[PDB]
């Protein structure tokens, strides 16, 4: 997250990571959301590489121990059928992955809400994305979990051709654009959390920014739109 | 479009 504020502790507690085996350590790679004591919600792409991945809830600090953590391997990955690595940019960036063990609840692990099927966000809704991806463009990852305030920005305008033009699809969310908050690389497959009657809900999971950098003026971060797959997701969990 | 990812 570029031009990030260090989230609290306890706002955001479906924040997941998701790590990869490195050599004899393991290496944050992208976010996702807890959406039942053994699922998590990411993006396609953070699992396109043949990896061994584990997901880490409760976690704040990638570098410290912040005596709330839960380790838990990555048992099965369901990719969306019609995800192709080739092609970001057609959408399905979501997959769901199956943890070996449920993990336990508290104040620092939550299931995320998710919206109902088919609701848009009217343009300019207030949303944060969150996440531990580099905090600038070609910087680093950040140690502690990142949120920036990202309104969204609807398809009409996403769409447009000073924005994303014929990239952004209606299956995606687009949210920020303003040149200097944004999502960036390791925030792949993690919430966008947006503000509805009161209660947040994940509406977004991070998929793309532009090959210019992370903060560029008008070509907002691109989530996966949550709820154009609640059926995919509830299919895939009751076949699971 | 660039994935972000990591
Ligand atoms: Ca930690």
């Amino acid at each position: 997250v570029v031009g990030g504020t260090e989230a609290q502790r306890n706002s955001w507690p479906s924040q997941i990571s998701l790590q990869y085996r490195s050599g004899s350590s393991w290496a944050h790679t992208c976010g996702g959301t807890l959406i039942r004591q053994n699922w998590v919600m990411t993006a396609a792409h953070c699992v396109d590489r043949e990896l061994t991945f584990r997901v880490v809830v409760g976690e704040h600090n990638l570098n410290q121990n912040n005596g709330t953590e839960q380790y838990v391997g990555v048992q099965k990955i369901v990719v969306h059928p019609y995800w192709n690595t080739d092609d970001v940019a057609a959408g399905y960036d979501i997959a769901l992955l199956r943890l070996a063990q449920s993990v336990t609840l508290n104040s620092y692990v939550q299931l995320g809400v998710l919206p109902r099927a088919g609701t848009i966000l009217a343009n300019n809704s207030p949303c944060y994305i969150t996440g531990w991806g580099l905090t600038r463009t070609n910087g680093q990852l950040a140690q502690t979990l990142q949120q920036a305030y990202l309104p969204t920005v609807d398809y009409a305008i996403c769409s447009s051709s000073s924005y994303w033009g014929s990239t952004v699809k209606n299956s995606m969310v687009c949210a920020g654009g303003d040149g200097v908050r944004s999502g960036c690389q390791g925030d792949s497959g993690g919430p966008l959390h947006c503000l509805v009657n009161g209660q947040y809900a994940v509406h977004g999971v991070t998929s793309f920014v532009s090959r210019l950098g992370c903060n560029v003026t008008r070509k907002p971060t691109v989530f996966t739109r949550v709820s154009a797959y609640i059926s995919w997701i509830n299919n895939v969990i009751a076949s699971n | 479009v660039e994935p972000i990812k990591a």
